[PDB]
This record gives C-alpha cells, sequence and structure tokens, in this order.
C-alpha cells in the first residue's frame, strides 16, 4: 500500500504515492511539515512526521495523547485531521507516525507583522477563535498553549486551530494566564480565554501585549494593565512566597481600557475588559463571549456546535514505552478518513 | 557575481556514495576532486528562485572565515529534476556544542567562550556589514572544520538568509504615554534583530549549559527563567550577564546590534577575559535528550522571531469569501 523514500528535512521521508512534491514547510521544530499535493483528491494537504515519538514514556504518552485527540476533533475552526499513516508492517516497525492535514499557509504571528489588520478582520478572526474554544472545552478540553503562531490562516480568511500536545522547554510565555504561570489559583478552561485576550489586544494594535523577560517582568507587566488584586481575589490565591510579592507592591487600581487602546471599536474594547480578567472564576466563557455585541455580524447560536467528549482510554494508565508505541499503533490502524 | 556551471558534475568530481548526513531538500553525499583528489561535500537544492537566493547571498558570505566556504555551483539534472548541486568545503568536526559536551574534562573556561562567541560575531558582523542576515543562527549550525585543536568554527545553512534594509534604528524613548501606540508595519526590523538574539541565546547556553528558556511545568534549577541560576552564573562576570540581557531584549528596535557587540569589552577584549572555569562541559553531558529539547524550542522560537516573507496576504475582508463567511453573510 506504496511508498516511497524522499530526503527531506534531515530526515527520512517514506510517505504513500498519493501525496506528491513534498516541499518542506514551517521550522521543522516539533515534527517537520511538507506541503503537497494530494492526488487521489485533488487538493494540496500538509503531511508532518513527528519527531521523537517513541524516546521516553513522557514522549511516547505524550504522541498517544495527541493522536487520541486529533481524531475526535471535527470542527470548521480546529484543525481536522484528512488521514494519518505509518510505513511500518507491524508494532516491530514501528518508528514514525506522520499527519496529513488540510494546507492553510499563513500563521497570525506572521500576518500580524505584514498586515495592518482592519476592525472587521479581527471580529471575524476572533470570532473564529471563540467558536472552536467553545467546541474544545466541550469536549472537555484545556488547549493550554493558545498563541499567535498556532492559529493557521489562510487568504480567504479561514482560521484553525493547531498543535495540543500540551492538553517540556518554552520560550516566552507572553500568552499564558497568570494562574497557570506561578500557579496560585488553580484554573479554568478561562485560562484559554485569556490568550484569546491578548490575542485580539495584538490584532487591534500591531504590538504585543505582556513581551516580559523573566516570570516577574511578565507579571509585572500584566499588573501594570489590569491593576494589582484586591483582598477579595488575593484570598483565593495559593502560594505564601506569592501572597507577599504582591503586598510588596505599589497597590494599583484598574486603568480604564478605552484610555489604553485609543481608537478602538468601542465594543471590543469593552470584550477586551471581560477577557483579561485577573480572577478566573469570573472571566468571561467561551460560549458567553459569542454572545457578545463585538461579534454581531457573525454570531449564530443555531450554528455553533459542541463535541461528545471523549474518554481517557489509557491516558493514565502508566505504561512503558514499549506500551504506548503499541496503543499508539492501533489508533493509528484503527483510523478511518473523514467524509470524502 | 558567482558563475554556475552547466557540466555534469561527475567531470569534475567523483561523487561517492558514502553520506555525509541528511539536510532539508538535500541528502549530502562526499566526494572528491578529480585532478586535485581534495575531499569535499556536495548539498542539493531544487533549482527554483528560493534556492538561488540561498545561493547568492551564501556565495557572498564565502569569503568570511568564519562561515562555511562554498566552492563550486554546478546546474545538474539529478533523476530528471533541475537542481543546484552545491559544493562545500567538508565540516569534520561536528556541532559546537557537541564538541564542549567531549572533554577532559580539560575545563570549559569563560574566555574560551568568548573566542568561540566572537568567531560567531565575526561570522555575524560580516553578514550585516554587506547587508545579509543569517536568521537561523543555532547549535546544529555551528560546525568546526576537524577534530583537531586547530579547528576553525564555521556558520553555515542559508536556507533562511535573507538581504535587509541597513537602518540605524529608533533608540527608544525614556518617557512615554499609557496608552498603545500605533504599529508602523516594517518587517526588516526581525531581520539582523534575529541574529543578535541567536548570539544571545547562545551565549548563554554556552556559560551554564541550559537555556534562557521557561519550563512547560511552570516555575535543580534546568532553565533560566531569564534569570542566571546559581551556582553556575555565581561565578560568571555580571558584566557578561548585562551583555545576554542587550541581546535578548524582546524589543528588535531597542535590543543590541553587533557592532555594539562587537565592541563589548567580553568579545573585543576576548583576551584579558577572567578566566574562570564553567559547568557547561558538565551539564551538557547531565541529560543527553534534554538537548534535544533545548534545540526543538530554539529552533520554534526562531520562527517566530523572523518573519516568513512567503505566506499569504489576507484578503480586505469584503473581498473574502468562504463557506462559514457565507452562511453569516446571508443571515446578516
Amino acid at each position: 500500500p506504496t511508498f516511497y523514500r524522499q530526503e527531506l528535512n534531515k530526515t527520512i521521508w517514506e510517505v504513500p504515492e498519493r501525496y506528491q512534491n513534498l516541499s518542506p514547510v514551517g521550522s521543522g521544530a516539533y515534527g517537520s511539515v511538507c506541503a503537497a499535493f494530494d492526488t487521489k483528491t485533488g487538493h494540496r494537504v500538509a503531511v508532518k512526521k513527528l519527531s521523537r515519538p517513541f524516546q521516553s514514556i513522557i514522549h511516547a504518552k505524550r504522541t498517544y495523547r495527541e493522536l487520541r485527540l486529533l481524531k475526535h476533533m471535527k470542527h470548521e475552526n480546529v484543525i481536522g485531521l484528512l488521514d494519518v499513516f505509518t510505513p511500518a508492517r507491524s508494532l516491530e516497525e514501528f518508528n514514525d507516525v506522520y499527519l496529513v492535514t488540510h494546507l492553510m499557509g499563513a500563521d497570525l504571528n506572521n500576518i500580524v507583522k505584514c498586515q495592518k489588520l482592519t476592525d472587521d478582520h479581527v471580529q471575524f478572526l476572533i470570532y473564529q477563535i471563540l467558536r472552536g474554544l467553545k467546541y474544545i472545552h466541550s469536549a472537555d478540553i484545556i488547549h493550554r498553549d493558545l498563541k499567535p503562531s498556532n492559529l493557521a490562516v489562510n487568504e480567504d480568511c479561514e482560521l484553525k486551530i493547531l498543535d495540543f500536545g500540551l492538553a517540556g522547554y518554552v520560550a516566552t510565555r507572553w500568552y499564558r494566564a497568570p494562574e497557570i504561570m506561578l500557579n496560585w489559583m488553580h484554573y479554568n478552561q478561562t485560562v484559554d480565554i485569556w490568550s484569546v485576550g491578548c490575542i485580539m489586544a495584538e490584532l487591534l494594535t500591531g504590538r504585543t501585549l505582556f513581551p516580559g523577560t523573566d516570570h516577574i517582568d511578565q507579571l509585572k507587566l500584566i499588573l501594570r494593565l489590569v491593576g494589582t488584586p484586591g483582598a477579595e481575589l488575593l484570598k483565593k490565591i495559593s502560594s505564601e512566597s506569592a501572597r507577599n510579592y504582591i503586598q510588596s507592591l505599589a497597590q494599583m487600581p484598574k486603568m480604564n481600557f478605552a484610555n489604553v487602546f485609543i481608537g478602538a471599536n468601542p465594543l471590543a474594547v469593552d470584550l477586551l475588559e471581560k477577557m483579561l480578567v485577573l480572577d478566573s472564576d469570573k472571566r468571561i466563557t467561551a460560549a458567553q463571549a459569542l454572545a457578545h455585541a463585538y461579534f454581531a455580524q457573525y454570531h449564530d447560536p443555531d450554528d455553533e456546535p459542541v463535541a461528545d467528549p471523549y474518554d481517557q482510554s489509557f491516558e493514565s494508565r502508566d505504561l512503558l514505552i514499549d506500551e504506548w508505541k503499541s496503543l499508539t499503533y492501533d489508533e493509528v490502524i484503527s483510523f478511518v478518513p473523514p467524509p470524502l | 557575481g558567482l558563475q554556475i556551471k552547466k557540466n555534469a558534475i561527475i567531470d569534475d568530481y567523483k561523487v561517492t556514495s558514502q553520506v555525509l548526513g541528511l539536510g532539508i531538500n538535500g541528502k549530502v553525499l562526499q566526494i572528491f576532486n578529480k585532478r586535485t583528489q581534495e575531499k569535499f561535500a556536495l548539498k542539493m537544492l531544487q533549482d527554483c528562485p528560493k534556492a538561488r537566493r540561498e545561493v547568492e547571498l551564501h556565495w557572498r558570505a564565502s569569503q568570511c572565515p568564519h562561515i562555511v566556504r562554498i566552492v563550486d555551483v554546478y546546474e545538474n539534472l539529478y533523476a530528471g529534476r533541475k537542481c543546484l548541486l552545491i559544493v562545500m568545503e567538508c565540516l569534520d568536526g561536528g556541532e559546537l556544542f557537541s564538541r564542549i559536551q567531549d572533554r577532559g574534562d580539560q575545563a570549559f573556561t569563560e574566555r574560551e567562550a568568548s573566542e568561540i562567541m566572537k568567531s560567531i560575531g565575526e561570522a555575524i558582523q560580516y553578514l550585516h556589514s554587506i547587508n545579509i542576515a543569517h536568521r537561523d543562527v543555532k547549535p546544529e549550525n555551528l560546525l568546526y572544520t576537524s577534530k583537531r585543536p586547530n579547528a576553525i568554527l564555521k556558520l553555515t545553512d542559508f536556507g533562511f538568509a535573507k538581504e535587509t534594509t541597513s537602518h540605524n534604528s529608533l533608540t527608544t524613548p525614556c518617557y512615554t504615554p499609557y496608552y498603545v501606540a500605533p504599529e508602523v508595519l516594517g518587517p526588516e526590523k526581525y531581520d539582523k534583530s534575529c541574529d543578535m538574539w541567536s548570539l544571545g541565546v547562545i551565549m548563554y547556553i554556552l556559560l551554564c549549559g541550559y537555556p534562557p528558556f521557561y519550563s512547560n511545568h511552570g516555575l535543580r534549577i534546568r532553565m533560566g527563567q531569564y534569570e542566571f541560576p546559581n551556582p553556575e552564573w555565581s561565578e560568571v562576570s555580571e558584566e557578561v550577564k548585562m551583555l545576554i540581557r542587550n541581546l535578548l531584549k524582546t524589543e528588535p528596535t531597542q535590543r543590541m546590534t553587533i557592532t555594539e557587540f562587537m565592541n563589548h569589552p567580553w568579545i573585543m577584549q576576548s583576551t584579558k577575559v577572567p578566566q574562570t572555569p564553567l559547568h557547561t562541559s558538565r551539564v551538557l553531558k547531565e541529560d543527553k535528550e534534554r538537548w534535544e529539547d533545548v534545540k526543538e524550542e530554539m529552533t520554534s522560537a526562531l520562527a517566530t522571531m523572523r518573519v516568513d516573507y512567503e505566506q499569504i496576504k489576507i484578503k480586505k475582508i469584503e473581498d473574502a469569501s468562504n463557506p462559514l463567511l457565507l452562511k453569516r453573510r446571508k443571515k446578516a
């Protein structure tokens, strides 16, 4: 069911014959990706070869997790799965897993630096991020690492959400909510809503909201916008070392966001004020956000589906490496293409 | 400037089957010059305009001592596909960090780090001065010219390099409004600024053996939160630290430029540099696979720090059409 070796991305790509013209793309950071033409379907698609899939139990488990998700994620605004394959002929030869996804070819990371976005752009973009968010949270999944470089966008403006495997090293946390950063409180799905806020801020401005260096510098910026905590919320904080840093701080109240983002569609400055909020339990949710005014052009209750959550088929059933490399293997052959 | 030869490369070089490794577009093979029997390495790219620019720029760069030298460039058909075969100085030594890894350990001293960093900064100083940004300076692209002590450190792989504007930058002012200014788009500001960030991150690993990156798991420290965790950073001068910090400045325009770098005393005066040993060699030993994660994230971070000029622009919103967009507009 036949393949063909090729030299791509410091690897060795044996892949089914339906996918021609493999032209490498992306950093090659976490799995490498190649654009392609898919003969069997006439469409253009992406093909990523996971890296070091079964090197550790950390990695092995991480791969089975990631596969399990993508098989169950079906949605216009979350990255859907087009095929998954493997050149091995039986568990022994198993070593590599390749994903095939629909090609998009730009992410907000890069768009925000080459294009000045309009309000109408931002309405529809953040609308889509919220649509898939709602669906994802439903499955009871927390994305956990939502940033502009995780959001594939093409030119006819469709957006899709990427890259879950935190649902290691990270070079910056400009988009993580302070809850999960210093682990005081513990966290809602609203952690994700915090990121969405930062992203929207950046679209409207072209600048990154909280470009911080160390966890303090990052924390000192967050607070510079949303004001220091009140005794209300400080009560809800976990640490001892954490509470004291706060009090040790020039206590400042939240400056009104309409004073900060001068020249923003007021309806949006308002939605900002409800996403970038320090208390988890009181941060707006994905669902509630859609029904917000900003998204008047696009809100449609009757077309904002949810997912039927899936299980923990193993997940934490702690196993050796040769273990996962088999559960994963099964998930791979078990795959059935989505509707042609 | 460069003339690409049109003959069969086999006319000139015995193209061996033995492999030097694997790259992006290329499987690199060892080769020999027929006449002179010197040993070289052959790298292939598919022949399009992207490939010819990497080719051009890396040509111009070849006159620099610390950049891997391109010897010849052929255009042949290889198995019926147009290709640029690129012939290159052989690079024996291996990655930079694999070397420091392996030691007597004769100890790894801070002045060594300074030379190693003066090396890379020469490579980068050369490029910027004739207006080229590499934009992919990381560990797997810093290789040695042999396994001997007299080995030179070389910078390779121009897949991402590009020419940019030499443009003295906004020395961003001390007093500023509370409110956020309009962004003036100007992508060319991420070009050179990306090699300076690189310079910082490597220099940091060099002096401790672990990245300045954060960790996923939250706040045996093997990740500087962009801080300098004792003991490793206990001995390292505080002047060095100020350096790492001006290089890792979050802001592209505000961040250190290569000539400001080459003037910095810890580089320039590479030689009266404090000679203290460093934990680098030992830590690098520590966990092997953890290095592998350092490399994966450095690569992903570089990927966001620099501009993909090969990306689509979004239509003006009204000029756009798609399924959801047509459902909603319908009902609106």
